[PDB]
Order: C-alpha cells, then structure tokens, then sequence
C-alpha cells in the first residue's frame, strides 16, 4: 500500500545535529507536495516545514526558521529534514504528510494533509544513557488495605528512552496501569508501575518484574518481597 | 511546462517564452474553473479555439491584487510606466489567478521585485535591469548614497496573510502576432466516424465535396493525398487516420421524364428515371 | 500567525449523550477551510471532516458538523465508547491546542499509599519517597508534603495516568527526591491529599527509620 | 573552433550534361494513365550541370550562389557528404537553415548561427577499437536565437573510408517554405550520373521563411593513421562527387503508369519534337505537320524621344 517509513532521529547533545528522512512507497512521489511536522510528548501537532514539487521553495515556520533544510529530490524518492543548532525545546516526534494535489490546469495544493507516516523520536539533553536502578514497592502491615492489594515497581535514572516492563513473562495483566514516564531534575525518565493483585496470594507463585531495556540491552529481572 | 511551474519572475525583469509549431486549445483552458480573471483585448475568448497563429509570447510574473487591471491598453500607473508596458493595439489575453498560498513568505516576501522609479517611460515589450542608485534631490546619487537618494528598486514583501489586493497573484499574459506568415499555432481540429456507401458531404484534409464512399483497390504511393481523373476531378482520397484509399462516386442524379399519350386519350402516365436503379428511386 | 483556541478545555460526558466542539479562529478569512481529527494517545491522527461540512470515507454518519465566521463548531451526533481521544482542529497554518473526551463516572474516593526509600535506595545518596493516589475519579486535586511538620514545594514531582477502559479510573503518582544529608535530618514525612469529593483532606503521616 | 585549412590542387571545375534527370513529383495528386502537364521550377533536360571532386588532394566545397530551386547529385559509399547551409549573410546578423546528416543524427535547425568560413567535420578512426568516432565538429562557433527547431530519430550510420549509391536532392524555397524532394537509388557506374529517368518524391516541408540566397555543402574528414602534420594543413580522407544544378520556370509533360508513379517526362521548350509531343499531350506524333508555337522577333533596344526642353516647371 502507501507509507511513509522515518529514518534518523535518537539521541543528540544540544548545539548538534541531525538528518531525518522519509521513504515513500506506492505513489507518485514527485507530484505531491510534502509537508514536515511535529508533536511534542503529551502535546499538540506543531507544524514545521513545507516544500514544493522541485524541491526549492520553502517556507520554515519561525520555531524552526535558520536552522532547518528540507530537500526533495525525485528520483531517489525520499525526502530530507536536516537539523543544526538543536535546542532543548525541540523534543517530539516528528511526522511527514502530504499535500492534497488536485492534478488540474493548475496543481493548486489544497493545504491539507492526507496520509500520515510512521514518524520518530528526537530528544536533545545534556545527560547520558545510564542503567536504570530498581527497587520493589511491597505494601507491609498496616499499609494494604482490604484483601486486594497493588503490587508495582519504581524505576530511577532511566535516562535513554522509554522502556517496557511486564512480570511472569507477561503471562497475566490483571489491569496493567502503564504510568508513563515523567521527566525530572537533571534529565530523568521515571514510572512506577504497579499491578493489582491481592496481597494474600504471595507465597504459592513466585512474583517477578522484567524491566525490559531495549537501548542498551541491560535487561533486568527483580524479586519482590512481602516485608 | 512553463505554467505548471514553481518560478515566476520578477515583474521588471518577466520572463518571455516562445510558443509555436504546435496545436493550442484554449477552449479547455477557458472551461476550467480555477482562475479568478480573464479578459481579451482585440479577440473573444471563445473564438482562439477555432484562429491560427505564427507566435505566441508567454509573459509571466506576480502581482498583487489590486492592481491586475494595469495590465490593459491604454492604462497609467506604476507598473504601466515602470514595469511593464503593452501596446494600445495589444492583440491578446490577459489572465490572472489566486496564488496567495504559494508565493508568500513571513514577514513579507522580498524574492519578489518591481521597479519604482525610472527616467524614462517604458516602450511596448521593453524590458530593462538596472542597478543605479535613483536621484531625486540636491544630493549625489547614481554610485553615492547620500540624502534622499534611493534606489530605484522596491519589494512588494508579500505576507502570507494579506488583503486580496495585497495577495500574490499569478498574471500570464499571452501576446499574439497576425502578421503575413505560415501559421504554427492552431486549435486542434476534429474528426468524425467514417460512413461508406452512402451520399454523404466529406471534408478531408480540406477537401470538401459531396458523394459515396467505398473502398478501392488503387495504390498511392505514400505520399499522396488524393487522386484525379483525366479532366481534373476527384475520385480517390486517402484517409488522414486510417491511411486507406477511397473511391468516390457521385450520387446517383439523372432527368425525369413523364411519359404520357394525350390528355384527352387518357390521364395514366409513366415516370422515367434516366441512370437510375430502381432501389434508389425512393 | 492565526491561533486557534479550543473551547471548552476539558469536556466530561456520558457514554450516550452528545455534545459539541467549538473553536475560535483569530483572524476568520479561511472561507470555511478547515479539518478536523481525532487521535487516540497511543497511535497517529485519524482525520474526520474536511472543509467543516463535509465528511471523509470511513468516517461513520454521526461525525457531522457546521460553522460559518470565526465560531467553527462542530457536532456528534451520538456517542460511543470511542472518544477516549483528543480533537484537534487544522486551519493550513495554525493547529488547536486540543480537546479531551472523558466518559463520566460517580465520585470515587482516592486511595493514597506512601513508600519510603528502600536500603538498596539509601546507600544510593538520593532518597525519593512516592506518594501513590490509586482509584481516583474524577481528574482534579492536590498533592501536599509535610516535611518535619513543615510544608514545602518546588522540589517534588507528580505524574498522571491516561484513564483505564475496563472500569474507567486512573492513578497518580508523586515522587520527592531529596539528598540524604537533608533526609536525615527530619523524622516525619506526611502527604495531604484534597479533594472536592472527599468530606475532609486525607493526611497520612509516616515515621522514618521503619520500626 | 573554426579551421581554415586548404592543400588541396588547383583546377578548374568540370560540367556534364544534366541528361533525363530531375524529375520530381510537383503535387501529392495520384493519377493513373494519365498525361499530365505541369509548370513549375524544374531542371531544363540537358542542362549544364556543375561538376565539384573531393578526391585525395580536393575538398571543393564553395560557397554557391542558391538561385531559385537547386538540383543536387552525390555518388559516394564514404558518406562524406553529410548536409547543407543556406543563407544570405551565412553570419549572426542573419538567419540560417543548417541541415547536419552527421554519424547518428540528422539535425535541422534554423538559427543566426556564427559559421566558420570553412565548415566541415571530422572521424577519428583509433585503431585500438577499430571504430569510427567524429572528434571534429567544426561548422560554427556559436548558436543563438533559434527559432525552428527539428531531430529525425536518430540512425546510426557505418562512416567508412575510401560511389555505389546515389543521392538525388531537390531544394525549393518558395511561398515561406522549404521543400526537400529525395530519391535514394543504387548506381552501377562509378564516375557519372547514370541515363536513366527517376523521379524524385517529396521528403519533408519545413517552414523555414527566409531568403536563401547562397547555399554550401558540408563535407568530413577521415584523418585515421596517414596524417602527421598538424590540425591546419594535413587531412586525409576518401573520394566523393556531387553535381549542383539550377531550376527554371519550365513546363512539362508528365507521364502517370497504373501504379501512379512518374516513368517518363518530357521538357516541352527543348527541342521541335518535345514542343510538338507537349502540344499533342502525347508521347507519339503521327506523321504530319502540327502548329505549335509562334514566333516574334523580340526587341534589341530601347529609344527615347522627348522635347529638347529643360527649363524645369514653375512647381517652386
Ligand atoms: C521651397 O523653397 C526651397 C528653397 O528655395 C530657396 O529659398 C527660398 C527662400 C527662395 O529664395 C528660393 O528662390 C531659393 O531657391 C526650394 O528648394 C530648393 O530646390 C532647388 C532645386 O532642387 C535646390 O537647388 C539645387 O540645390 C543643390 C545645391 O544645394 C544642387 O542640386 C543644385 O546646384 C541646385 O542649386 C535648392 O538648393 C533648394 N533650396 C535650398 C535652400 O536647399 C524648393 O524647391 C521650394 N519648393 C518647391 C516645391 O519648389
Ligand atoms: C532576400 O535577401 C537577399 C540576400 O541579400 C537579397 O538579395 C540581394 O539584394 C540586394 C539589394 O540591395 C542586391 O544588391 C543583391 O544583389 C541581392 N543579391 C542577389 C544574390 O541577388 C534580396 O533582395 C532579399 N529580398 C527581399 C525581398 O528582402
Ligand atoms: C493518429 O494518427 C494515426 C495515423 O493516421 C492513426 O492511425 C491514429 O488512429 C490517430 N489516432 C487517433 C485517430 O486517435
Ligand atoms: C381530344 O380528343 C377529342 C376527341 O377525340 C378531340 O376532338 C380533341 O380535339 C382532342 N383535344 C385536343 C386538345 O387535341
Ligand atoms: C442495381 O443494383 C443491383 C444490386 O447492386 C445490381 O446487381 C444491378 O446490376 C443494378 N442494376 C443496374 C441496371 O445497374
Ligand atoms: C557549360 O559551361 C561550360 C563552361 O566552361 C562550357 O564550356 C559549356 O559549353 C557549357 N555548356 C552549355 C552552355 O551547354
Ligand atoms: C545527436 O544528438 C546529440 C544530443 O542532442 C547531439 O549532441 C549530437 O550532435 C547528435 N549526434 C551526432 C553524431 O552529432
Ligand atoms: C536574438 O535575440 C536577442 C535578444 O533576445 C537579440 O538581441 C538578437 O539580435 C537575436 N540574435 C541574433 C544572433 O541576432
Ligand atoms: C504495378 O504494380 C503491380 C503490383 O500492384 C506490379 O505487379 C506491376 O508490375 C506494376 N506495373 C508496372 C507497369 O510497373
Ligand atoms: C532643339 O530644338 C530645335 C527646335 O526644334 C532644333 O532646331 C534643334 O536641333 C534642337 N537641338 C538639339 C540639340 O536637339
């Protein structure tokens, strides 16, 4: 069918920069009008770029006006964003879209975008990957409540991005709660995330939590005890 | 080719392309609704359709909205003294349409040109560059900057959201020349579905004449068009889309004669037609 | 340049019944261009109604709305377990900020469980103590430290959870990191939690050192 | 680059006889046995014919005047004869048609070309390939303000190095337009036009416009191995003829098989017999006396006779 495929993107330390691309496959490439945007974690669509048939005529937003070049050429049917002088701002994951060409007497694009690619992750920060570091989070005495419980994890200095986690090789959710990640002081990513599960049932089934780390492949699995 | 296209130059430097040895349709141009003004001067806009031409002179450019109608014979103005400057006999069209969302940049847009002041006025298709700094005071100019010296240039500085008058709007002008010479421009002319066998008027390739129609067995050479007979008449011609030779033969005429004995022996008569087989008599 | 403001912020509705979406352009020369779109947390945009009036395929009969002028407002007819999402408006050189859906549900009472530092945590040098509100319905309240019977503020972090399907609840969690220099020091830690809900602010106090 | 080279000897050009040839079909009218007289610019039977060489040392390419309508002839097998330039200034200041039948395109463009005072071209055969390559492209220096532009497709052709075939051309620029009339035929005899009758069918009706008033023919050179002087006064190639006529108003009689091809022609103002055979519309005069024409003695001089007055008129 017709997709748009992202390449590029990770990490960067602010002040560098970077090349962002995006494949097509299924369409007429060169007819149509391409636009570049964005979209802040836990924000709105910010829009970026524009570019013409050629690939000579853009008009960069004034976010992202100076520092930003996008080019398009036609035969190797991709299409290029490169970034210099990142700032700490320009965190999000970024997407390319169309342009509604009518194909008339005149091309005359209609400002609106039809399809929506498969976009990346782009974070700029002063910190560097680290190992996360984990603890179990086990109600004691006086602590729970009632005979169901919530059992969970909290994890620290996660700087890279975000990780996944599951218990007993995710063969049960009961109600998994995400917690996605926050953002602290110094550039840490932390979550909690916790299972309800009774707590009069520890003792027959070996409860453990995998923290499964995909960046720098520093998988860890903890044993959690009732105090 | 050249419409389609992203680049439009700068009014006081316009580009001009040539247009010939090919078939214009502007019917089609005409019927299509994206363009917010067309106006002709010397010739209708339903009739180029049907007019041959030696040369076509494609002007393109940007101008705002409010000022489209500089671009006419007879008209004053900034862009009509400085700019860019038409005949009063000016034979052609003049078409302008909405490109707002395609040739503005923020803060005002200053790819784009025009001259605001000259020495002299500009003559019908004259177009000049220059760079000399304009003088209009007690001042040094023309080299020098001093007091009140400016240069003869200005930008229009189209912003993406402006007025209609103020919005970049993309004028082609097409020029046309009736001068004595071999025509290489023309509207695109049209074919029917062939009938043979039956008395039926024929224009082919300009030859025009009334007959039947029916399938030969002479061979032209590849070159020839139609054929003659002894005394200079037409009897054979080739078809301009399927390349096939046709005899034709006048429909069947001849006199009437009214046989009859006299009115007074008897009111019977008889109708003779001279040349004609009976299945075409009625 | 246009900004497009989202009105109202938050709306909170029941699984049936309608309502509308309105938007503000500041500068209203679109001539009735503009887009909708809907998009779930997790995945990309979905697109619903171009030009304002017209709708796109695959976009069921009850997406359906109108406006003329600077008050562009758009109507569902019915709803659905669905509008989970955020609508976002499109004029072709500006976006809206967004507005959330959320399905209504009776008052609940928050659960507050506090969990100090671990011994694995306190040879680190950080101490983070996380305050967790669990079963909490609906989305507006506070969060209080108590340190040494002493209230404090812009050292803390507190993170929210997207609403669950199966039951429609969310959770919160609150982190305070602090060196172990300053931890030691104090001997009480106590969260207050409020709540409009709630017949009075829950406070739940903690003694350091375990037993 | 423009080269002027010449090594080439001293002699006076040749003529011959025109013979029964020239002959091409004036309309794209079919006609079966029939007897059709025309009058048009045709080469006269028997004309003086002008005679040009390019055997190895001769490479005879003057500048021509271009009268009205011009007859060519090229026997050759090494092609060196590739195409022809027409003009009235044959500079910038003036349009010209060039025509360019070089070794894998034949070119017409009409332009105010910049012609060297001796275009030509050139082949480079390296003997590490063994293949003919055209290094030299030497007919002008610059091309601007084109108007008419026209590429066949392109057709690769052998460029070898030595009068088997024969190339017969007819060029009439009339009424805005410049026709070109073609007929390819294989030629037994290797020094002369042959006897027989051929007719020459149209090729192609460019609209050119413009007085062409001096023609000149363009030829190439096949420097392979045998010249070790410099790029100004050592050539080499092979042997090449081509004859240049002139057209007339002339009247003819043409004769029209049942195929509609041209076979015979008869040059009505060349002799008794032919007038009479034109008067007849027949190729076979019975036994007898026919009238044919009138003659007029035309006048020798022109007089003059007014009144010895020259005081002027009171027009003041
Ligand atoms: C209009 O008048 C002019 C000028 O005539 C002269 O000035 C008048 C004011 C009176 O004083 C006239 O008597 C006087 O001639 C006439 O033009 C003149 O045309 C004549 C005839 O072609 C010229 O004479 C010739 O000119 C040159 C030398 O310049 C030589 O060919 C001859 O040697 C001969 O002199 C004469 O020069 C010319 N006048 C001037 C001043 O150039 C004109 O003819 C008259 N209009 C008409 C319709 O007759
Ligand atoms: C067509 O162009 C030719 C080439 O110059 C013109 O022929 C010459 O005309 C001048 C006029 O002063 C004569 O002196 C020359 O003798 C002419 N040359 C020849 C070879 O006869 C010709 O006049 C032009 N015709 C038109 C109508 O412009
Ligand atoms: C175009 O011309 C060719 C040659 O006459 C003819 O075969 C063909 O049908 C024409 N195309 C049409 C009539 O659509
Ligand atoms: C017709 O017939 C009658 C009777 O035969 C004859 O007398 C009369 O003259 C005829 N009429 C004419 C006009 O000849
Ligand atoms: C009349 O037409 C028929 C059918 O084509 C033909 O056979 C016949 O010879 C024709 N008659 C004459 C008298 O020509
Ligand atoms: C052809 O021209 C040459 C010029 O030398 C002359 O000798 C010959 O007689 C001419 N033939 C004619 C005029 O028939
Ligand atoms: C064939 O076309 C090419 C490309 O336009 C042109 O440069 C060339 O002159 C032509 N061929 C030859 C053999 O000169
Ligand atoms: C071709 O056009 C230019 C300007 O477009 C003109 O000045 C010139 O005279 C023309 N070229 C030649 C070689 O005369
Ligand atoms: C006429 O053409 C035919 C083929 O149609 C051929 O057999 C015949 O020989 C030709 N006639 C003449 C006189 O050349
Ligand atoms: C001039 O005319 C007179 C009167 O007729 C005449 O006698 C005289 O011979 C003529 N002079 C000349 C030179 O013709």
């Amino acid at each position: 069918e017709v997709q748009l495929v992202e390449s590029g993107g990770g990490l960067v330390q602010p002040g560098g920069s970077l090349r962002l691309s995006c494949a097509a496959s299924g369409f007429t490439f060169s007819g149509y009008w391409m636009h570049w945007v964005r979209q802040a974690p836990g924000k709105g669509l910010v829009w970026v770029s524009r570019v013409n048939r050629d690939g000579s005529d853009a008009d960069y937003a004034d976010s992202v006006k100076g520092r930003f070049t996008i080019s398009k050429d036609n035969a190797k049917n991709t299409l290029f964003l490169q970034m210099n002088s990142l700032r700490t701002e320009d965190t999000a994951v970024y997407y390319c879209v169309r342009e509604a060409t009518t194909f008339g007497v005149i091309i005359m694009p209609e400002w609106y975008f039809d399809l929506w690619g498969r976009g990346t992750l782009v974070t700029v920060s002063s910190a560097s990957t680290k190992g996360p570091s984990v603890f179990p989070l086990a109600p004691s005495s006086k602590s729970t409540s009632g005979g169901t419980a919530a059992l969970g994890c909290l994890v620290k200095d996660y700087f890279p991005e975000p990780v996944t986690v599951s218990w007993n090789s995710g063969a049960l959710t009961s109600g998994v709660h995400t917690f996605p990640a926050v953002l602290q002081s110094s550039g840490l990513y932390s979550l909690s995330s916790v299972v309800t599960v009774p707590s009069s049932s520890l003792g027959t089934q070996t409860y453990i939590c995998n923290v499964n780390h995909k960046p720098s492949n520093t998988k860890v699995d903890k044993r959690v005890e009732p105090k | 080719e050249v419409f389609n296209a992203t680049r439009f130059a700068s009014v006081y430097a316009w580009n001009r392309k040539r247009i010939s040895n090919c078939v214009a349709d502007y019917s089609v141009l005409y019927n299509s609704a994206s363009f917010s003004t067309f106006k002709c001067y010397g010739v209708s806009p339903t009739k180029l359709n049907d007019l041959c031409f030696t040369n076509v002179y494609a002007d393109s450019f940007v101008i705002r909205g409010d000022e489209v109608r500089q671009i006419a014979p007879g008209q004053t103005g900034k862009i009509a003294d400085y700019n860019y400057k038409l005949p009063d006999d000016f034979t052609g069209c003049v078409i302008a349409w909405n490109s707002n969302n395609l040739d503005s940049k923020v803060g005002g847009n200053y790819n784009y040109l025009y001259r605001l002041f000259r020495k002299s006025n500009l003559k019908p298709f004259e177009r000049d560059i220059s760079t000399e700094i304009y003088q209009a005071g007690s001042t040094p100019c023309n080299g020098v900057e001093g007091f009140n010296c400016y240069f003869p240039l200005q930008s229009y500085g189209f912003q993406p959201t402006n007025g209609v008058g103020y919005q970049p709007y993309r004028v082609v002008v097409l020029s046309f020349e009736l001068l004595h010479a071999p025509a290489t421009v023309c509207g695109p002319k049209k074919s029917t579905n062939l009938v043979k066998n039956k008395c039926v008027n024929f224009n082919f390739n300009g030859l025009t004449g009334t007959g039947v129609l029916t399938e030969s067995n002479k061979k032209f050479l590849p070159f020839q068009q139609f054929g003659r007979d002894i005394a200079d008449t037409t009897d054979a011609v080739r078809d301009p889309q399927t390349l096939e030779i046709l005899d034709i033969t006048p429909c069947s005429f001849g006199g009437v004669s009214v046989i009859t004995p006299g009115t007074n022996t008897s009111n019977q008569v008889a109708v003779l037609y001279q040349d004609v087989n009976c299945t075409e008599v009625p | 340049e246009i900004v497009m403001t989202q009105s109202p912020g938050t709306l909170s509705l029941s699984p049936g019944e309608r309502a509308t979406l309105s938007c503000r352009a500041s500068q209203s020369d679109s001539s009735n261009s503009l887009a909708w779109y809907q998009q779930e947390p997790g995945q990309a945009p979905r697109l619903l109604i171009h030009d304002a009036s017209s709708r796109a395929t695959g976009i069921p009969d009850r997406f359906s709305g109108s406006g003329s002028g600077t008050d562009f407002t758009l109507i569902i007819s019915r709803l659905e377990p669905e509008d989970f999402a955020v609508y976002y408006c499109q004029l072709y050189g500006s976006f809206g900020q967004g507005t959330r859906l959320e399905i209504k549900r009776t008052v609940a009472a928050p659960s507050v469980f506090i969990f100090p530092p671990s011994d694995e945590q306190l040879k680190s040098g950080t101490a983070s103590v996380v305050c967790l509100l669990n079963n909490f319905y609906p989305r507006e309240a506070k969060v209080q430290w108590k340190v040494d019977n002493a209230l404090q503020s812009g050292n803390s972090q507190e993170s929210v959870t997207e609403q669950d399907s199966k039951d429609s609840t969310y959770s919160l969690s609150s982190t305070l990191t602090l060196s172990k220099a300053d931890y030691e020091k104090h001997k009480v830690y106590a969260c207050e939690v409020t709540h409009q809900g709630l017949s009075s602010p829950v406070t739940k106090s903690f003694n350091r050192g375990e037993c | 680059q423009c080269v002027n080279l010449t090594t080439r000897t001293q002699l006076p050009p040749a003529y011959t006889n025109s013979f029964t040839r020239g002959v091409y079909y004036p309309d794209k009218v079919f006609r079966s046995s029939v007897l059709h007289s025309t009058q048009d610019l045709f080469l006269p039977f028997f004309s003086n014919v002008t005679w040009f060489h390019a055997i190895h040392k001769r490479f005879d390419n003057p500048v021509l005047p271009f009268n009205d309508g011009v007859y060519f002839a090229s026997t050759e097998k090494s092609n060196i004869i590739r195409g022809w330039i027409f003009g009235t200034t044959l500079d910038s200041k003036t349009q010209s048609l060039l025509i360019v039948n070089n070794a894998t395109n034949v070119v017409i463009k009409v332009c105010e070309f910049q012609f060297c005072n001796d275009p030509f071209l050139g082949v480079y055969y390296h003997k590490n390939n063994k293949s003919w390559m055209e290094s030299e492209f030497r007919v002008y220096s610059s091309a601007n303000n084109c108007t008419f532009e026209y590429v066949s497709q392109p057709f690769l052709m052998d460029l070898e190095g030595k009068f088997k075939n024969l190339r017969e051309f007819v060029f009439k620029n009339i009424d805005g337009y410049f026709k070109i009339y073609s007929k390819h035929t294989p030629i037994n005899l290797v020094r002369d036009l042959p006897q027989g009758f051929s007719a020459l069918e149209p090729l192609v009706d460019l609209p050119i416009g413009i007085n062409i008033t001096r023609f000149q023919t363009l030829l190439a050179l096949h420097r392979s191995y045998l010249t070790p002087g410099d790029s100004s006064s050592g050539w080499t190639a092979g042997a090449a003829a081509y004859y240049v006529g002139y057209l007339q108003p002339r009247t003819f009689l043409l004769k029209y098989n049942e195929n509609g091809t041209i076979t015979d022609a008869v040059d009505c103002a060349l002799d008794p017999l032919s007038e009479t055979k034109c008067t007849l519309k027949s190729f076979t005069v019975e036994k007898g006396i026919y009238q044919t024409s009138n003659f007029r003695v035309q006048p020798t001089e022109s007089i003059v006779r007014f009144p010895n007055i020259t005081n002027l008129c009171p027009f003041g």
